[PDB]
């Protein structure tokens, strides 16, 4: 009995990563507005583009952390 | 242009309908009483 | 309606007359003509029969045979209701 | 025969990298042995 | 369904086709 | 003969069996002719039109439906008799 | 050097059956004969159950009507617009 | 049931894969005149089209991949065309083409990018610019993400076809049911309506399928 | 009952796979828009576009992964 | 046993066709508003907006695909 | 416990159309704002949100052909 | 056991008023910054806001009817 | 055994109200956008922003009357 | 046996509070692009934002209050 | 059993992260956005980024402590 609840944890808890790709593709679409207005000043645009994909990819890989470590 | 055809064909094909007509109501004849027993034995 | 016009009046029109010649219970005045066309059937049956004949001429014999085959089906559908 | 001639200078000349179709080959046969043991334990 | 290892004819043949057939009636052509 | 087969006597059928070495030609040969008596009458010509390739594909057609009829008369028939 | 192609291919009825059959069966059928051939074949097939009705069937009327809707309301458009790139090259060569 | 199609490597008592994976080739003849008729002009024209749009952004190197590129384009949208008919087979439904089509080529972009230009094609991994001082943490991230390719440029492929061709047979089920119980032709419409999107999506896939690989190509090239 | 939480817990792990959806829409979407405004930097669009497409497909094929993992 | 399992994993995996009605809601929204911004190009913006839609029904069809493989 | 089990099955999967109920509104509000700044070009523009309408609102009868599907 | 596998779909089926409320909000802000653009048009603009929230409410209680009616 | 029913049909029915406090956010933002380019017509912006806050929040308000009429 | 349900809905409950989260972003983010334009404009859009800030996380603490409820 | 009830209440609980995860990806878009539009103001603009970042983190941590007092 103990073998399923393990199953159904992990089943449920895998869901939290869903909104990684939500953010992930606005600030894509961020860079790409803003890229168009001011093309000389693409080179400090991405630091901020990177710094928040990474945020949001850090906090999936946490949620997923947690399922494997409740699947265990 | 219609062209007139072999008469000889042309009473061989109604000869062929009435025998057709003719086997298809025996055999639904003989058939009808033999498919509602096998229903009802099947029950 | 129009459609009827060009095709239901052509039908009791050109197909009438294409279709009634062709398509009618024989007059009995024939069957002596297919009696004397078995006759010409049978001179073969006994000998010559194919007599090296031509492949096309057995090929439009066997197709009238077949649409003489498919009669007996549709009676059967007749009677099946 | 003398289809080899048409296309020569493609095998021998940019196809040399794509040719590299042991990877493929290496995996299948290994997903076969593995499929053929799972089969055989029954 | 898919997934009943008899997988090396379908490579095979696939691999004949693209890499011979297409290729060959493909370069006949011009522009 | 050597005449074409819709062409021999009905008699002489044996005879163009002996006749029928190199009809084939490899068995290849005769698939030669045949692709290349469609394709050079309903396709090579000023201006064709859309019966080139409609007579392929209903073939094709036929030739899958011949292949799946097992299964199908085995449990999608409706009635019995 | 190859000498010109033909004008024409051949005439076909329905789109699928060719002129070559209703000639065939001309004299003994007649003008309609082969026509009734036919519907007695489809009458035939479907009384003995060797074609079965399935779901596919509808799927196949969809799939075919699709493809005359397209060839019916685009077909000589087609037609002329592959004439006018031959038109186009001879021009060119000849200038 | 339903699942039958696909399980079905066209049985006979030998198989005819073969034969069914090499039939589309017999649509596409080759030219031998300078003016031909109307049947090779059009598929020249599209050829010719669809090569300009494409191959015009690699210098040079690229440029001898044009040949393999338009016959795998060609030859996917043929296969995938030629299945909508009634009682066809795709052999793009199964797995194992799917598989070994991808990684051939995409093996051959990899170690054709480290032979000749090793310290750029290794420079790649880390993103352009200085990305503050999160360095290890994304270089984990896009060298795993470099090995995804090929899984997903095959799972797609094989995915959606498939779920097309349920959607049809079941719909298919559907309108056959509801004729003995009621009249409802709502099903035939929405089996018509549907069928011009299945006949319409194919050749995206097609065009995205070889666009990926072009794009992949360019960037070690 | 053991195989039966297998699969209950496989059907309910697939559902956080509609984050690349929206995720997909987005970047999209900004790129039309983009473009529209400045009808002159294609390629570092494209670019742009192409890299957000491919970034955000991990996470869903990572969780359909996962299913598919717990599920055998 | 396994039935009632099957059904209900099979109930909750259909759950993830949200993300791609998002996402192509998203797309052609972007598409009025880009063209609306010059009436020219529209050809070039719809080719855009198509090949967005196709590749969120991509993205997002292979959900049911599991949902079928749990029924049968 | 067979219909019963079939019942939550069934009512659990007639949430994916609650995604079809985001793009729709997604929709009509670019076109609002797409349409105030240029007030003419109103019939093409309805057509497109017309289009991206149908095709959310298929996307979701999707799924609920499928719970249709679920209960027999 | 029937009665306990009832009320858990008629629980489930009802978070499907989500996308509704999210479409709900989209539209009404929409209009807002339309209307900030662009006082003239306002009866066309407040006429079709009105089309786009009942549009998406009527779909959004189709959920609550099947809740009900799966209840009863 | 119904009462594990009721309680986990409870639970299920309350996350419907995520849509409305999502939606909340949007309406209040595009009120800041809209009164920034044009200050002076501040006093009409207003109705509008709060028909539709009232709107999402009866939307909301739905939802947990039907998780206490299921608990009760 | 009515403990394990007591957990599960309490767990379950929880889920809803997501939409707060989605929402406060976009209401700050709104204030950043608001701020671009007429900057010395900031006192009246601060307190915008603070009331839609306010209301976001009532909605979210009015979701959460039901699981301590039922917990206890 | 009770670990069933732990498994599952953890399992659902962990789920609330989603909205974290998006609120991060607005944020950061609006903030690229913003300083393209405007230069020279980026204390301010990074000021109003960081406020919202920690608000999101924080409604994430409330959920995660939930989660760790459902477990133990």
């Amino acid at each position: 009995i103990d073998t399923a609840a393990k199953f159904i944890g992990a089943g449920a808890a895998t869901v939290g990563v869903a909104g990684s790709g939500a953010g992930i593709g606005t600030v894509f679409g961020s860079l790409i507005i803003g890229y168009a207005r001011n093309p000389s000043l693409k080179q400090q645009l991405f630091s901020y583009a990177i710094l928040g994909f990474a945020l949001s990819e850090a906090m999936g890989l946490f949620c997923l952390m947690v399922a494997f470590l409740i699947l265990f | 242009p219609p062209v007139q055809v072999s008469p000889l064909i042309k009473l061989g094909r109604y000869s062929a309908l009435f025998l057709g007509v003719a086997y298809g109501a025996k055999r639904y004849n003989y058939l009808k009483p033999r498919a509602e027993e096998e229903r009802r034995i099947a029950a | 309606v129009n459609a009827a016009v060009t095709y239901s009046k052509p039908r009791l029109a050109t197909f009438w007359h294409y279709a009634k010649v062709e398509l009618v219970p024989p007059t009995p005045a024939e069957i002596p003509t297919a009696i004397q066309s078995l006759k010409k059937i049978v001179n073969s049956a006994q000998t010559g029969s194919f007599k090296q004949l031509t492949v096309k001429e057995a090929l439009l014999n066997g197709l009238v045979a077949t649409e003489v085959l498919m009669w007996f089906y549709v009676g059967e559908i007749i009677a099946r209701a | 025969q003398f289809q080899f001639t048409g296309i020569k200078k493609y095998f021998n000349s940019y196809t040399l990298t794509g040719r590299m179709n042991c990877v493929l080959a290496t995996y299948g046969g290994i997903a076969l042995l593995v499929l053929y043991f799972k089969l055989r334990s029954k | 369904q898919l997934d009943t290892s008899t997988w090396f004819i379908t490579i095979t043949s696939m691999i004949m086709t693209l890499f011979i057939l297409f290729q060959l009636k493909i370069s006949n052509y011009s522009y | 003969k050597d005449r074409r087969l819709l062409e021999v006597k009905l008699g002489e059928l044996p005879s163009w069996i002996l006749m029928r070495d190199f009809t084939p030609s490899g068995i290849a040969g005769a698939f030669q002719r045949g692709y290349y008596r469609y394709y050079n009458k309903y396709v090579n010509v000023k201006k064709g039109s859309v019966a080139g390739l409609s007579m392929v594909l209903a073939a094709y057609v036929v030739f899958n439906y011949c292949r799946s009829y097992k299964e199908l008369k085995h449990e999608r028939l409706r009635k019995y008799h | 050097p190859v000498p010109p192609l033909p004008e024409h291919g051949g005439k076909v009825r329905l789109g699928l059956i060719p002129e070559e059959f209703f000639q065939f069966l001309y004299p003994k059928t007649g003008v309609t004969g082969p026509y009734v051939l036919g519907t007695g074949l489809i009458l035939y097939l479907l009384s003995k159950e060797i074609y079965v009705i399935t779901a596919e069937t509808f799927s196949a009327i969809s799939t075919i009507g699709v493809l005359v809707y397209i060839v019916k309301k685009y077909g000589a458009s087609i037609g002329a617009f592959a004439d006018k790139l031959n038109e186009q090259k001879i021009a060119q060569l000849e200038e | 049931n339903l699942f039958a199609s696909f399980i079905a490597p066209t049985m006979m008592g030998l198989p005819i894969v073969t034969l069914i994976i090499m039939f589309p080739s017999l649509l596409f003849p080759t030219p031998k005149r300078l003016i031909n008729n109307r049947t090779i002009s059009i598929q020249q024209w599209l050829i010719q089209l669809t090569s300009k749009q494409m191959m015009a952004i690699h210098n040079q190197k690229g440029q001898t991949w044009s040949l393999m590129l338009m016959s795998l384009i060609m030859f996917i949208g043929s296969t995938n065309i030629l299945g909508l008919l009634p009682h066809s087979f795709t052999p793009t439904t199964q797995l194992s083409m799917n598989l070994g089509m991808a990684i051939p080529l995409w093996s051959a972009t990899v170690f054709t990018g480290f032979r000749y230009k090793t310290k750029t094609s290794l420079a790649h991994f880390l993103p352009q610019g200085t990305p503050a001082l999160l360095i290890p943490m994304l270089v984990i991230i896009e060298t795993i993400s470099l090995f995804i390719q090929p899984v997903a440029l095959a799972v797609r492929l094989t995915a959606n076809i498939t779920a097309g061709h349920l959607l049809i047979h079941l719909i298919g089920g559907a309108t056959l049911a509801l004729l003995n119980i009621n009249t409802m032709t709502a099903f035939i419409t929405f089996t018509i309506l549907i069928l011009l999107t299945i006949l319409e999506f194919a050749v995206a896939l097609i065009q995205a399928y070889v666009f990926t690989l072009l794009v992949s190509l360019y960037l070690h090239d």
